[PDB]
């Protein structure tokens, strides 16, 4: 409706990531939810690191051709040069990833991802977040469920990596015993 | 020897200041399980004081 | 491990009828030794004793 | 029950096992002193595996040690095998230490439970 | 917690599950119950400490009757080949001695001079394990083929089938007694060692002490089985593998008789001193009365009740000594 | 060249050997297979009552080996609690389901009034059948796999049974007492084993389940009689016809990894292996 705030309103990009990845590990999100997001994935990290090559001879017939960048090149020392081209293209490549089309495709990815687990599991998808490590990042943990896919749809699915079936048992959760007590240690 | 005594003295200090957690176990026949109780102790004064 | 030789027989009724002080409870006499009446039975009807 | 005193036989290892295999399965004890027997056992087993893995890691590494190394192999096993000992005699007597311990206290608690210690009394 | 206890914590795993009890650990971790008495922490308790001789007996059974498994086997067996594995190759090299040149290595000739001789190489690859992992692999091979093919046999049976085992996989006997025996490191592996005897003798020089090998392991299975019995033929059959362990020195001095390992030739090595006849006897019989072969595959009747009965006896303990004899019970 | 014709050698002698040992295997396996199916097809199920039910043949005697495959029947009420296995049964994926099975129950209160204690349940694990991936949803909860025993005709039979403590009674007076009796027939079968390279491995923190590990089934469900549930189990066996799971009859109950066809095909393979191995021998 746009005025009802998902439960994941604030999270960060390595939260959303990580909510995904303990979705789809958790067996909560099947292996069929994942072909879409997980491309966009790859798309992302080919819009990363592709960019300032993309970048560089572009400036060379664009904007270090102009008056500005030949009068720094033929008055200033070659090293003052060298830093105006990388300034340039730093700050080019910051303000791409901060808005880039393929990042906000991902972004959408995720958000449609959160949205089928919001319809699955209802408020308890908030119970999917946790305190993440502080310098693992929102592509690593997009890596890491791109690698769970990899083992689970491909070979060695049940000799080196589990199933994405489970086969828990059937009980009554209301009256199986469980492990930890509501308040003492027990044993 | 000083680092000997030390972990000596530790040792029994810190036996001392676990005497006054009574923490025991206590079984629930109801329910077949066993539950970690804490309570106070009651001593002779002397005991305290030394 | 304790279950290797601890249950030598399984059959009480064999050892109750080789030994038990009782007649031998397949004589034929037991069919038509004495006469009464006893209506009808149309269910398992067991005797008990004393 | 026991006699006390300096003169008195202390308690052999027949008597601490007949002791303690009375205070784990006879009736006439509360609950309470067997799970403290229990207890001991289960906690007191791991004192006498580690000691002994911790000998065996440090009596390898003894047996390649600067001065170790270069000696006769009569005199280089010794050597090494000291360590070994060292720390297999400290799990073992550790373990046995813990677990008599808790036993004792279990069979004090028992000894005041039936009222069997003179001059003691609630 | 992010960047060493992911790596630390496995090995204080492993530490824990090789000291703590994992039958009652994992006992204990079920913890509740679902409608059945005695699941409760003191019922596990004494079902657990009651389950160590069971799993004895349990594992006992699984290797008399079920098909034998080579991990049971070498699990059994594991201090001759893990740990003890370099005193195969001392044991070797002392009955190989007389002909080894090691005398003229600062060595001695006598087992401090063997195990000189592999120590000085080092702890690894070039010294104390230097053909571990082909030993391991004579393991697999013959006497674990030679259990599973004959599983619950007489000691003849047994003989048979371990001969023609050991004349199947003996090439690979002889290949590691060559790589025990190189103190220069001459060879760099085991193929490359049968290569070279191969190539300069031909293949037949890969067996050359079968015959010798087949008859001192008929001794020795004999007086395995005397072992395992618990008979007091223990020591005539100790007499009579100290009578046939000539034999096995006799086996590995042809084996390394006619290669540059050696001083003396194949036709040299019945020339030898007789006074070195019995090389390495009593390391041998040490080393073998410590860590013996245990097949218990093989294990006859007699065997199998002695065992049985040591864990029944220690199954006794569990009553209380003091128990009053009541009238009603 | 000399090296490789040592190689070679090697190679094909180990090859042989194992094609050899595979072709023995296959033949013995065949063998007994066919005599399980005779002994199967001749139908007398076994009787598991009284002292038998509560400590079972093959556990008193320990000899599971003389009992495995073997025809059984046996009266008592299932657990609700039930343990899927992922296997293949007809070439499709899907679910071997488990439930335990209380054939002896023994009560050991003589503070009747004054305690409720719950009773000591000798129960063995019965695999109900197999249900395919689509349908591990459709298995029910405490559902009903056979309808119950017809109660006796002989009023005397109405109390407390000697050995395993059941009452067939429908109206129980004593309804702390009451217990609903089903009869099964079914075919003794060991336990597995993990088998990594015949991809039977099971983790059992994340719920993956692949091979039948009844130590691990019976302390999961909290039984009671570890040891005689760490045994064998007992397949069970419909008459003639086999709605999930679907139990398996005289011709589909579930394989053993130990067939004769998976010996032929190493046997094959080793065979192949061995004769290439020779060629290229003869070749340099
Ligand atoms: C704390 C020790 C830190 C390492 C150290 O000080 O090494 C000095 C030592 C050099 O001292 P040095 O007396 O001048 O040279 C020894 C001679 O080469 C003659 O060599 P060496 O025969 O004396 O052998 C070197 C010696 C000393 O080396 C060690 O103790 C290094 C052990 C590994 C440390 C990691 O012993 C060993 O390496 C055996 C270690 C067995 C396990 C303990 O370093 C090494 O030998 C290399 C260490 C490499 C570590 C990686
Ligand atoms: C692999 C081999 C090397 C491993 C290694 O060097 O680990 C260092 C190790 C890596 O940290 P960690 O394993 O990620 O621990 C995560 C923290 O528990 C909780 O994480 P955090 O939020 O504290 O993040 C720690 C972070 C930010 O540092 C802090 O927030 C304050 C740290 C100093 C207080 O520090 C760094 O990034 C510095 C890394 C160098 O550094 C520490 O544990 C830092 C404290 C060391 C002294 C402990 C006693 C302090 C009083
Ligand atoms: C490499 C060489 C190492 C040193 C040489 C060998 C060890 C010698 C002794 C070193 C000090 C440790 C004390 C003993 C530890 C012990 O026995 O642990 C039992 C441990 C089993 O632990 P557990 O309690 O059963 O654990 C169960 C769960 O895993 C528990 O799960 P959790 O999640 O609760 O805990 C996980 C993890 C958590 O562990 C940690 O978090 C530890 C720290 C992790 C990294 C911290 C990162 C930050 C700092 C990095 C270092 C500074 C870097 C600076 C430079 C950076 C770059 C610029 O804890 C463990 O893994 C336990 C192992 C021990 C941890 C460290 C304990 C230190 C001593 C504590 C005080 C002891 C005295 C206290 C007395 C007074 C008390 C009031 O056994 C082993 O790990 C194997 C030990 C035996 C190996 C051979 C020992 C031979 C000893 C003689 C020396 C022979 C020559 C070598
Ligand atoms: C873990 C690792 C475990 C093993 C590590 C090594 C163990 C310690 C060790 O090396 O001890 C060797 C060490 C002697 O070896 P050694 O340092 O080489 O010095 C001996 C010379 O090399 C010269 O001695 P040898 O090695 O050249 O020959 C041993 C010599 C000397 O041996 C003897 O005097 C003992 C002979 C015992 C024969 C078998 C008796 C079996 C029971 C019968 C009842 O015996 C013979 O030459 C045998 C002649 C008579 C054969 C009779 C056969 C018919 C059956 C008669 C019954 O043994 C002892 O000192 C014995 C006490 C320990
Ligand atoms: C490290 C770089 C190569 C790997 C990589 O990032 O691959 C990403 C992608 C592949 O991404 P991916 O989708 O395959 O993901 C695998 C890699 N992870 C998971 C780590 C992200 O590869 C490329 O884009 C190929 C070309 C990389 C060129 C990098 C040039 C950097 C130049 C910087 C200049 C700065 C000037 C100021
Ligand atoms: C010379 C060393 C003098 C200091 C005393 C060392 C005692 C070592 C033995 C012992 O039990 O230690 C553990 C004990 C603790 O174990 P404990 O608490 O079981 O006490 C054992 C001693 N009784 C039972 C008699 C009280 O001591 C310590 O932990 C002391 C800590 C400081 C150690 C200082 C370094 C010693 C280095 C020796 C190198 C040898 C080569």
């Amino acid at each position: 409706n746009n005025l009802r705030l998902k439960p994941w309103f604030h999270w960060t990009d390595e939260e959303r990531s990580h909510a995904i990845f303990s979705a789809y590990e958790k067996r909560i999100l099947k292996s069929e939810d994942l072909p879409s997001f997980l491309r966009a994935n790859r798309i992302n990290n080919v819009s990363t690191w592709v960019f300032p090559l993309i970048a560089l001879p572009l400036f060379n017939q664009s904007i270090f051709k102009l008056g500005f960048a030949q009068r720094i090149l033929l008055t200033r020392p070659a090293i003052e040069w060298h830093c105006f081209k990388i300034a340039t293209v730093a700050a080019s490549w910051l303000a791409w990833l901060n808005f880039s089309p393929f990042y906000r495709k991902l972004e959408n990815e995720k958000e449609y991802l959160l949205d089928t687990l919001e319809s699955r599991i209802g408020i308890n998808v908030l119970d999917l977040n946790d305190a993440l490590p502080r310098w693992t990042t929102s592509q690593e943990y997009n890596r890491r469920t791109q690698q769970l896919y990899n083992q689970r749809n491909g070979f060695f699915a049940g000799l080196l990596y589990p199933q994405e079936e489970s086969s828990r048992p059937l009980v009554d959760i209301a009256s199986f015993p469980k492990n930890l007590h509501k308040e003492k240690l027990t044993k | 020897l000083l680092l000997y005594i030390l972990w000596l003295e530790f040792y029994q200090f810190y036996h001392i200041l676990s005497f006054y957690g009574n923490i025991n176990w206590a079984f629930d026949y109801d329910e077949y399980i066993w539950t970690l109780e804490l309570d106070t102790r009651r001593t002779r004064l002397a005991n305290n004081y030394i | 491990l304790s279950l290797i030789n601890q249950y030598k027989s399984l059959n009480l009724s064999s050892s109750i009828k080789h030994n038990a002080p009782f007649i031998n409870r397949d004589l034929y006499v037991f069919d038509d030794l004495f006469s009464y009446n006893l209506g009808d039975i149309t269910t398992k009807k067991s005797l008990f004793n004393d | 029950m026991e006699p006390f005193g300096t003169d008195e036989r202390n308690w052999t290892h027949e008597e601490k096992d007949i002791i303690t295999r009375f205070l784990k399965y006879d009736k006439h004890v509360n609950l309470k002193t067997a799970e403290m027997v229990y207890s001991a056992e289960v906690e007191s087993a791991y004192f006498g595996k580690a000691g002994a893995l911790a000998g065996g890691v440090i009596s390898a590494l003894f047996f390649n040690f600067p001065i170790v190394r270069n000696l006769p192999i009569i005199r280089r096993s010794v050597i090494g095998v000291l360590p070994f000992l060292y720390c297999y005699t400290w799990g073992k007597n550790t373990q046995e230490e813990l677990r008599w311990l808790k036993t004792f206290a279990a069979y004090q608690r028992f000894v005041v439970y039936h009222g069997q210690h003179c001059k003691l009394w609630v | 917690a992010n960047f060493v206890i992911p790596y630390l914590k496995p090995v204080a795993d492993f530490w824990n599950s090789l000291c703590i009890d994992q039958h009652q650990d994992s006992l204990f971790q079920f913890k509740g119950q679902t409608g059945s008495l005695g699941t409760d922490w003191t019922s596990k308790y004494l079902r657990s400490e009651q389950d160590v001789y069971n799993h004895k007996y349990l594992q006992y059974h699984k290797r008399v009757h079920e098909a034998p498994e080579l991990t049971d086997v070498i699990s059994d067996n594991v201090y001759r080949l893990t740990l003890f594995a370099g005193v195969e190759r001392v044991l070797s090299v002392r009955q190989a001695q007389a002909i080894l040149k090691t005398q003229f290595a600062g060595a001695t000739e006598n087992i401090s001079g063997a195990f000189q001789t592999v120590l000085n190489g080092g702890i690894f690859r070039r010294g104390y394990f230097r053909g571990a992992l082909l030993n391991l692999l004579q393991f697999c091979g013959a006497p674990y083929q030679s259990l599973i093919w004959s599983r619950n046999s007489g000691i003849t049976n047994q003989v048979i089938v371990s001969s023609i085992f050991e004349a199947f996989f003996y090439p690979l006997d002889t290949v590691k007694t060559l790589i025990y025996n190189d103190v220069q490191g001459k060879y760099k592996g085991a193929f490359h060692c049968a290569s070279q005897v191969v190539q300069n003798a031909g293949w037949s020089r890969l067996y050359a002490g079968i015959f010798q090998k087949l008859i001192f392991n008929s001794a020795l299975i004999f007086h395995l089985n005397q072992v395992w019995d618990g008979s007091s033929q223990q020591w005539a059959s100790l007499a009579l593998v100290a009578a046939a362990y000539p034999l096995l020195v006799l086996k590995t001095r042809f084996q390394v008789a006619g290669t540059p390992l050696a001083l003396a030739t194949s036709n040299e090595v019945l020339k030898v001193n007789r006074k070195t006849l019995y090389a390495g006897l009593v390391p041998y019989l040490i080393f073998n009365t410590l860590f013996a072969y245990e097949f218990a595959a093989w294990h006859s009747s007699t065997a199998q009740e002695r065992v049985i009965g040591g864990l029944q006896n220690a199954m006794k303990q569990f009553s209380s000594p003091a128990a009053e004899q009541v009238w009603s019970s | 060249n000399v090296t490789g014709k040592v190689a070679l050698a090697t190679l094909g002698a180990l090859t042989g050997y194992g094609a050899f040992y595979h072709y023995n295997q296959y033949l013995n396996l065949s063998a007994r297979w066919q005599q399980i199916q005779e002994n199967i097809a001749k139908d007398q199920p076994f009787d598991v009552d009284g002292f038998d039910a509560k400590v079972y043949p093959w556990v008193r005697e320990n000899n599971v080996n003389d009992w495995e495959y073997k025809l059984v029947k046996m009266r008592g009420y299932f657990k609700d609690q039930r343990f899927f296995v992922r296997r293949k049964r007809d070439g499709k994926e899907g679910f071997l389901v488990f439930a335990p099975f209380v054939t002896a129950v023994e009560r050991v209160n003589h503070r009747l009034k004054q305690k409720d204690l719950l009773p000591v349940e000798y129960s063995v694990f019965v695999n109900l059948g197999w249900v395919p991936v689509e349908n591990k949803k459709d298995v029910e909860l405490g559902g009903e796999v056979c309808p119950p025993m017809d109660a006796p005709t002989d009023s005397t039979l109405f109390v407390n049974d000697t050995f395993t403590g059941f009452n067939p009674d429908p109206a129980n007076p004593e309804d702390t007492e009451q217990v609903t009796l089903t009869e099964i027939t079914g075919i003794v079968r060991r336990g597995e084993q993990q088998d990594i390279l015949a991809r039977r491995r099971n983790w059992n923190k994340e719920g993956i389940y692949n091979w039948v590990d009844l130590d691990y089934m019976g302390k999961i469900f909290r039984l009671f009689n570890l040891d005689a549930i760490n045994t064998a189990y007992i397949e069970r066996v419909v008459p003639s016809f086999e709605l999930y799971p679907i139990p398996a009859t005289k011709d589909t109950f579930e394989r053993p990894l130990n067939t004769p066809e998976r010996h032929s095909t190493f046997f094959n393979f080793y065979a192949a292996t061995s004769a290439l191995s020779f060629i290229s021998m003869l070749l340099l």
